[PDB]
RNA sequence: UUCCGUUAACGAACGAGACCUCAGCCUGCUAACUAGCUAUGCGGAGCCCUCCGCAGCUAGCUUCUUAGAGGGACUAUC
RNA sequence: UGUAUUCAACGAGUAUAUAGCCUUGGCCGACAGGCCCGGGUAAUCUUGGAAUUUCAUCGUGAUGGGGAUAGAUCAUUGCAAUUGGUCUUCAACGAGGAAUGCCUAGUAAGCGCGAGUCAUCACUCGCGUUGACUACGUCCCUGCCCUUUGUACACACCG
């Protein structure tokens, strides 16, 4: 039916992977770019590829997908290294110690640690 | 800026709105509906027309279709005064000359072409929309650069490479002393034609279809996808189917109104 | 209005005395009422498309039987015109009204299949009524002095005592016994 | 003679799939919802006549 | 066995799809005396107008037929 | 049945011997058939290309539906009798038991045309015309495919 052959799926994925810079949302722009950035013999295969690429741009304009890569957030790197607070999330005081852990710190550990609590 | 009215006489995207210099009420809209309109209908092409203009006398209409050809039309009779054929790739834009006797066209063939309105001498030099200087010619390129030519010998004058995105069109001052670009970067670059150097930047946000300079207000109206933005030359914006994008902006000769070419034919006038 | 059947019949007089068979009959005098029941339109493409087709088209298309009569819609509409003139001249009323009355009084309500009894679709109701009327006219016309128009007219008025009503009677009797 | 409007269609049922089981409500009393079966073509929003309004049905007959 | 995914499998060959022919749309192009359309001129009948036939080595055109390059549809929008 | 309107496509068509093919036109012949003028080795010439549709005699009768079958007769094809013209003859046949086959849209069904067959004689392959009912669901039957399962089958349940 209207499901897409692995060839058109693959070629759409590759053209988006290497040519996401300029390609736009309109189907006709997609096909007029495809005709010169790649060699496709059947015109209707080219039309199928262009429409599929348009559909995946609709998919990607909302969020990332599992198909493409390069510039690995969608177009720009440095997504999670910026999530470094000026203070570490791990606290050191009154740090979550219970009765049995108190018995542990009475064992080989030091019972006078800075983060010991009576909880 | 307020709503004047709405139009619904079009079934596809209207790409160019052209108005006579004489301010006469005979404007021509060239659309990718395979049809034109006059505010008379034109259908002599067989593909999707992109760029339309109006002669200096205001009694002719020049429009180019995506089949790869151009046609200058007798507005009254609705017939072609002349054709222009030889753009193998689809044409993208048209413009007249300083004397409105030569026609400059930009297509998908990575080249620009100058044609005589009556003469048989034609010369050639993805080039986006072009607009001649009212005498250099400015043009958009396929590498985020804007080229300026020389009309004396059809030679390249200079290149302006400061744009982070592609250039979809060009803007020139009404007196032929400014240059402006725009694209996906959303930052419109303004330069001076004389020195060909980067003057300054304006921030919009996304693609601007048409950049129109106010003939009297010395302003700049840009059809940004997020919101149409108008600057005064203080560099400050002192205008608003789940997808909503304009296609062209046109400054009226009077200066108190403006006309927009939209997607679903809703041509809107502001005043 | 400016649209009349053969420039003779006015559609803005005929109603339906039921709220279950309205949309399946194109008798409303706002649209779907035509000059004659002959049109080269496609109605078998999608489901429920023939509901938009005029009733007179259905009646004239169901007469092209048996195999010696199909492809002769011209005779069909000529005969329907003749029987229409007969009905109007006799009854002194709008023949559209008589056609609608006959159809609305010739549709069976329940059948029995699988044997359990259960209802009938309204589109199937009008279709069965038209088929029954055409077959009854054919039965009354075969090997008889009568022409097609005369038996069609008699069956149309008698169904507004008749073949179609007795066929519906026996079908409903078989249905209601299970 | 209790006219009913088809409210939802429960897929074709029967040996040949000729009967189609639907849920209906009465035009005289909207709030009463029954299940019945209908031959022929039936779509939602239609109005259907009957004779006996007391017969019940089953889901996916 | 078309695809997305799941995945002790990974990467591939056929088949399918892809392909080719014809038809369906083009008042867009190419150009037609072994194909046509219109006007005019002449002759035919009841100046004009209704009207049939014949020429005008270009009256003009390819809308009507022919045949070629092309376009159009890709499920894009709701 | 008899008058009178009239709308298609596909293809095919010469050895020029007078002339083997397509045949135009004129003449003769009720028709079947014959002579003359000739064209086309082809978009040129054939190629100017039926059911249906106004009108009427039938009149429900195995009747002008039907024409099986026969006799008399003329001519064409062929070396040598196949077919076609005229009249006369006018059988069964008044929707067909069990069973049974095709088909979802310009399709089925109805009507012709061309080609193959060919010295002469039309079923098959295409062409066009008129043109609908229902369905647009299902695995009930007849099958096909996949998964699980059972097997004493493996020529494989006609085991
Ligand atoms: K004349
Ligand atoms: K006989
Ligand atoms: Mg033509
Ligand atoms: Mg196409
Ligand atoms: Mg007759
Ligand atoms: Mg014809
Ligand atoms: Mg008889
Ligand atoms: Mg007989
Ligand atoms: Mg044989």
């Amino acid at each position: 039916g209207r499901v897409r052959t692995k060839t058109v799926k693959k070629t759409s994925r590759q053209v988006i992977e290497k040519y996401y810079s300029r390609m736009t949302l309109d189907f006709h722009t997609n096909k007029k770019v495809l005709e010169e950035v790649s060699i496709l013999q059947s015109k209707r295969l080219r039309n199928k590829v262009a429409g599929f690429t348009t559909h995946l741009m609709r998919r990607i304009q909302r969020g990332p997908v599992r198909g493409i890569s390069l510039k690995l957030q969608e177009e720009e790197r440095e997504r999670r290294m910026d999530f470094v607070p000026e203070k570490s999330a791990l606290e050191v005081d009154e740090i979550r110690v219970d009765k049995e852990t108190m018995d542990m710190l009475a064992f080989l550990g030091m019972a006078d640690l800075p983060g010991v609590e009576r909880a | 800026l307020a709503l004047v009215g709405t139009m619904r006489g079009h079934n596809d995207v209207v790409t160019a709105i052209a108005a006579p210099i004489d301010n006469s009420p005979y404007i021509v809209s060239g659309s990718r509906d395979k049809s034109l309109l006059v505010w008379r209908r034109l259908t002599g092409h067989g593909h999707f027309v992109q760029d339309v203009v109006i002669s200096s006398d205001g009694q002719f209409a020049l429009s180019g279709s995506w089949d790869g050809e151009l046609r200058l039309w007798d507005l009254s009779t609705g017939l072609t005064t002349r054709r222009f054929v030889g753009h193998t790739k689809d044409v993208i834009s048209v413009a007249f000359s300083v004397d409105n006797r030569q026609i400059v066209s930009a297509s998908r063939d990575n080249t620009i072409k100058l044609w005589n309105t009556l003469g048989e001498c034609k010369y050639t030099i993805w080039v986006s929309c072009v607009r001649f200087s009212p005498p250099t010619i400015v043009s958009g390129s396929w590498d985020k650069t804007v080229k300026v030519w020389n009309l004396t010998n059809c030679k390249l004058r200079s290149t302006l490479a400061g744009h982070g995105g592609y250039v979809n069109a060009v803007a020139v001052s009404p007196d032929g002393s400014l240059c402006a670009s725009g694209g996906k970067d959303g930052v419109t670059l303004l330069w001076d034609l004389s020195e060909g150097k980067r003057l300054y930047q304006l921030e919009a946000g996304s693609i601007i279809h048409a950049l129109c300079f106010s003939p009297n207000r010395y302003w700049l109206c840009a059809a940004t996808e997020e919101s149409v933005k108008i600057w005064d030359l203080s560099k400050h914006v002192v205008l608003k189917n789940q997808m909503l994008y304009c296609t062209s902006l046109s400054w009226s000769a009077d200066g108190s109104t403006l006309y927009t070419g939209y997607t679903d034919g809703t041509i809107r006038v502001f005043k | 209005g400016d649209v009349k059947l053969f420039n003779r019949w006015t559609f803005e007089d005929v109603q339906v005395s039921d709220i279950s068979l309205n949309d399946y009959l194109a008798v409303t005098s706002m649209k779907h009422y035509t000059f004659l029941p002959h049109s080269a339109g496609r109605y078998s493409a999608k489901r429920f498309r023939k509901a938009q087709c005029p009733i007179i088209e259905r009646l004239t298309n169901s007469l092209m039987m048996h195999g010696r009569n199909n492809g002769k819609k011209i005779m069909a509409v000529r005969i329907i015109k003749h029987t229409m003139e007969i009905i109007h001249l006799l009854t002194d009323a709008n023949p559209i009204q008589i056609i609608v009355d006959a159809i609305i009084n010739s549709g069976p309500r329940e059948d029995a299949t699988r044997r359990q009894a259960v209802d009938i679709s309204p589109l199937r109701r009008v279709n069965q009524a038209i088929y029954l009327l055409t077959t009854g006219a054919r039965e009354s016309a075969f090997r008889n002095v009568k022409t097609i128009a005369e038996c069609l007219a008699d069956e149309l008025i008698n169904a507004a005592n008749s073949y179609a009503i007795k066929k519906k009677d026996e079908i409903e009797r078989v249905a209601k016994a299970n | 003679v209790k006219l009913a409007v088809v409210v939802k269609v429960m897929g074709r049922t029967g040996s040949r799939g000729q009967v189609t089981q639907v849920r209906v409500k009465f035009l005289d009393d909207q709030n009463r919802l029954i299940m019945r079966n209908v031959k022929g073509p039936v779509r939602e929003g239609d109005i259907l006549t009957l004779l006996e309004s007391e017969r019940e049905a089953r889901r996916l007959r």
